[PDB]
């Protein structure tokens, strides 16, 4: 069965909610194992603690840089990227978990959420998992979003591992 | 007398359009590279004695999303065309970037300033020349900058409102 995930998440360290995944390892098995190794720290390293550092309202949240702390950094299990494992699911519509990067197989920790359907990513960002529970945390989140992406108080994950 | 341009920086990633326009609005620099969505920014300056309220667009340096970024060729009124000097495909990207605001201007005469950043690096790929050849066979003005050290960042700016300035009242 697909493993499942979970992140609590915090507003300026008070607890928001928690927001659990679905990751789609019978379909995109390398990219779900790195997202599930990385939400339990079991390599040493991890999401925990690391911040969702760019929400914009209408698009998506997305996180993941737990080596840098500035947007710009965060690593893979496999080294410091990885390839596009496949592009057979898509950015569907809200919940869709997919994989951020700086072009072609530079997949490394850096992820986002789906607040919409974003079709346009389809082909570029890898979909691996989707929200299971917690979609109303994923629309609180976005609300501390703007425009540029700046949130309005530091939303973090403060506590993840696998369900 | 008193003023207002609409300035819109652009060019490749990382050939620091956001260092530029932060050391002219808060005059200061920090090597932190913070990726750029989108921000804007408003100063009152006074050049060769004329007073006027800059509007600076930082743009990102991502090319994709051509509706917002269409838009913000047919509202911008002159544009730094920002490369780096150590980073040979920012200068090769150059010519798109005006292609671009001449398309969605429709206009051969669209006031800008070629920029070439990063100047106070030992790492040069992009030679003076090619780029001082280049802005004249455009037309336009070349500045070499470094952001780090403050050199020709007013001057980049300030140039760019000439620019404007001379082609508003013609
Ligand atoms: C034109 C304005 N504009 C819009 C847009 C378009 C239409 C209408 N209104 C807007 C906004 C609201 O008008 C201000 C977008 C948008 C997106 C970008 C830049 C400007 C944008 C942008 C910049 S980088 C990127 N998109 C992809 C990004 N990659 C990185 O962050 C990597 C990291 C993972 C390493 N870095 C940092 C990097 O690639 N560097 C390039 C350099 O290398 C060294 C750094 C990534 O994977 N995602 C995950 C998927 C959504 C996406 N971010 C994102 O934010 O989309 C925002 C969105 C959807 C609103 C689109
Ligand atoms: N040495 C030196 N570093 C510079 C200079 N200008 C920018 N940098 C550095 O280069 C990096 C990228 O700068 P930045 O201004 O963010 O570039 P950008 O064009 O705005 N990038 P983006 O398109 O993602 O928004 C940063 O680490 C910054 O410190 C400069 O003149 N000299
Ligand atoms: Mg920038």
């Amino acid at each position: 069965v697909n493993p499942t995930v979970f992140f609590d998440i915090a507003v300026d360290g008070e607890p928001l909610g928690r927001v659990s995944f679905e990751l789609f390892a019978d379909k995109v098995p390398k990219t779900a194992e790195n997202f599930r190794a990385l939400s339990t720290g079991e390599k040493g390293f991890g999401y925990k603690g690391s911040c969702f550092h760019r929400i914009i309202p209408g698009f998506m949240c997305q996180g993941g840089d737990f080596t840098r702390h500035n947007g710009t950094g965060g690593k893979s299990i496999y080294g410091e990227k990885f390839e596009d494992e496949n592009f057979i699911l898509k950015h569907t519509g809200p919940g869709i978990l997919s994989m951020a990067n700086a072009g072609p197989n530079t997949n490394g920790s850096q992820f986002f959420i789906c607040t919409a359907k974003t079709e346009w990513l389809d082909g570029k960002h890898v979909v691996f998992g989707k929200v299971k529970e917690g979609m109303n945390i994923v629309e609180a989140m976005e609300r501390f979003g703007s425009r540029n992406g700046k949130t309005s108080k530091k939303i973090t994950i403060a506590d993840c591992g696998q369900l | 007398s008193m003023t207002e341009y609409k300035l819109v920086v652009v060019g490749a990633v990382g050939v620091g359009k956001s260092a530029l326009t932060i050391q002219l609005i808060q005059n200061h620099f920090v090597d932190e590279y913070d990726p750029t969505i989108e921000d804007s920014y408003r100063k009152q300056v006074v050049i060769d004695g004329e007073t006027s309220l800059l509007d600076i667009l930082d743009t990102a340096g991502q090319e994709e999303y051509s509706a917002m970024r269409d838009q913000y060729m047919r509202t911008g009124e002159g544009f730094l065309l920002v490369f780096a000097i150590n980073n040979t495909k920012s200068f090769e990207d150059i010519h798109h970037y005006r292609e671009q605001i001449k398309r969605v201007k429709d206009s051969e005469d669209v006031p800008m300033v070629l920029v070439g950043n990063k100047s106070d690096l030992p790492s040069r790929t992009v030679d003076t020349k090619q780029a001082q050849d280049l802005a004249r066979s455009y037309g336009i003005p070349f500045i070499e900058t470094s952001a780090k050290t403050r050199q020709g960042v007013d001057d980049a700016f300030y140039t760019l409102v000439r620019e404007i300035r001379k082609h508003k009242e013609k």
